[PDB]
């Protein structure tokens, strides 16, 4: 439902949130030189540079996942957000109303202009001697 | 035949009514709202009978040449046919304009003017009105008069015939599809 | 409309904002010697800045949406104002093929 749709939007917007915040504090906290006791330089080294690679992998994928929830947004908002579909259809109709009056207008002018001239042709077409 | 009156009833404070009538502008059918302003008064016949007879005079103010409209209401119907609407009995007469003067002969007296004022739309056979209760006080004038209350009224009815049943489940599902904005139900006449 | 959209192509900028914030704090705590560490704190404020504000109106967005949603397909439309205007305009050009034929007959008869 609409409402189920919004709450799966709120719910995909608190975990990217989440996400990005876990990520990049854990990062942080790795950053932290520590004394190490069986843990064998070498592979504290690799392990620590994986995690910070992967973790960085995850907050790249969590704004791209933001620019997902975006543009669900924006396509929910062109789609039903009713009262700007009323302002959009009221401005449509002023303006194609505005342009059947112009034409209309044009076209009683002409009819006079052109009902005077053959008024004209007329007197002149009939009244000729021949 | 005897027609039968759906009603369910609410309010909208007035500051959020304009996203109820974008909302009705959606819903109901691809019309202009109406904007009526309509005079109310209520005549009474006070009978043998514990119960005086009661009738609904309206004169629609704003629109010229409208007829006047008497309505008679039944008392709503206790049978639990309709579960959802408040069902009753509707007679609803046009009239020419002497009404009032023809209802003082008939033993008839006023018991109280309103003006109403609102927005219009409907939706198939229902009909949505919005409208704010003004009360008249001095009672002659129509100008002089003052708001009832911040709250607009919201009125979804439909007239139709006796019986006449899956009326009130649409009433039910339209009323549903406006449940964030208004709470609309039937509300009992008594207190 | 200009507005809420407005709303949401900002808060594409500001996703990528917070992203390049991430990545110049900790291209600053990457350096050998990282003297300004008063610029450290002030990118760290404004990452966190950017994400919170991100989250505010993201939320605020939701909200609103879920305010004015409906479920139902919005049965307005402006199709017989189009319907209006096209035929108003086939009104224009038939005459105007009609005014042609009537002054090529008359340069037909001025012609000679």
């Amino acid at each position: 439902s609409k409402e189920t749709l919004l709450q799966s939007y709120n719910k995909r917007l608190k975990d990217d949130i989440k996400s990005i915040m876990d990520n990049f504090t854990e990062i942080i906290k790795t950053a932290k030189i520590e004394d190490e006791t069986q843990v064998s330089r070498a592979t504290q080294g690799e392990q620590d540079n994986y995690e910070m690679h992967v973790r960085a992998a995850n907050i790249v994928r969590a704004g791209e996942s933001l620019m997902k929830l975006v543009s669900d947004l924006k396509q929910f908002l062109i789609l039903n957000d009713f009262p700007s579909v009323n302002e959009a259809i009221d401005q449509r109709n002023q303006q194609l109303r505005t342009l059947q009056e112009e034409c209309d207008r044009k076209l009683i002018t002409l009819r006079d202009e052109i009902s005077i001239d053959l008024y004209e042709l007329e007197e002149e077409y009939y009244s000729s001697s021949s | 035949i005897n027609m039968m009156e759906y009603l369910l009833q609410g309010s909208v404070l007035d500051h959020s009514l304009e996203s109820l009538i974008h909302r009705l502008r959606g819903l109901c059918d691809n019309m202009e709202p109406e904007t009526f302003l309509d005079h109310e008064m209520v005549f009474l016949l006070k009978g043998q009978q514990a119960s005086p007879f009661v009738l609904r005079a309206r004169r629609s103010m704003d629109r010229a040449g409208a007829p006047w409209h008497l309505r008679y209401l039944g008392q709503p119907e206790m049978g639990d046919k309709n579960r959802h609407a408040l069902v009753r009995n509707c007679v609803d007469i046009a009239t020419s304009e002497n009404l009032t003067d023809f209802l003082m002969e008939m033993g008839f007296r006023m018991d109280h003017e309103f003006v109403a004022k609102g927005h219009l739309f409907r939706k198939g056979i229902m009909k949505i009105m919005v409208y704010k209760i003004f009360r008249i006080l001095v009672p002659g004038n129509t100008d002089s008069t003052e708001a009832l209350s911040l709250s607009y009224l919201v009125e979804l009815s439909v007239v139709a015939p006796a019986g006449q049943d899956m009326v009130s489940d649409d009433m039910k599902n339209f009323a549903e599809q406006l449940k964030p904005l208004v709470h609309l139900e039937k509300i009992d006449p008594k207190r | 409309l200009a507005n809420e959209r407005l709303r949401a192509l900002e808060d594409i900028e500001r996703e990528i904002g917070a992203i390049l914030q991430n990545a110049g704090t900790v291209i600053l705590e990457l350096s050998k010697e990282k003297t300004n560490e008063r610029l450290l704190d002030r990118q760290a404020a404004a990452f966190t800045a950017s994400v919170q504000h991100v989250e505010a109106e993201l939320s605020a967005q939701i909200r609103y949406l879920t305010q004015v949603a409906t479920g139902q397909p919005h049965e307005g439309s402006s199709y017989s104002s189009r319907k209006d205007c096209q035929m108003a305009l086939k009104r224009v050009d038939y005459a105007r093929l009609k005014l042609s034929d009537v002054a090529r007959t008359c340069e037909q008869m001025l012609e000679n």
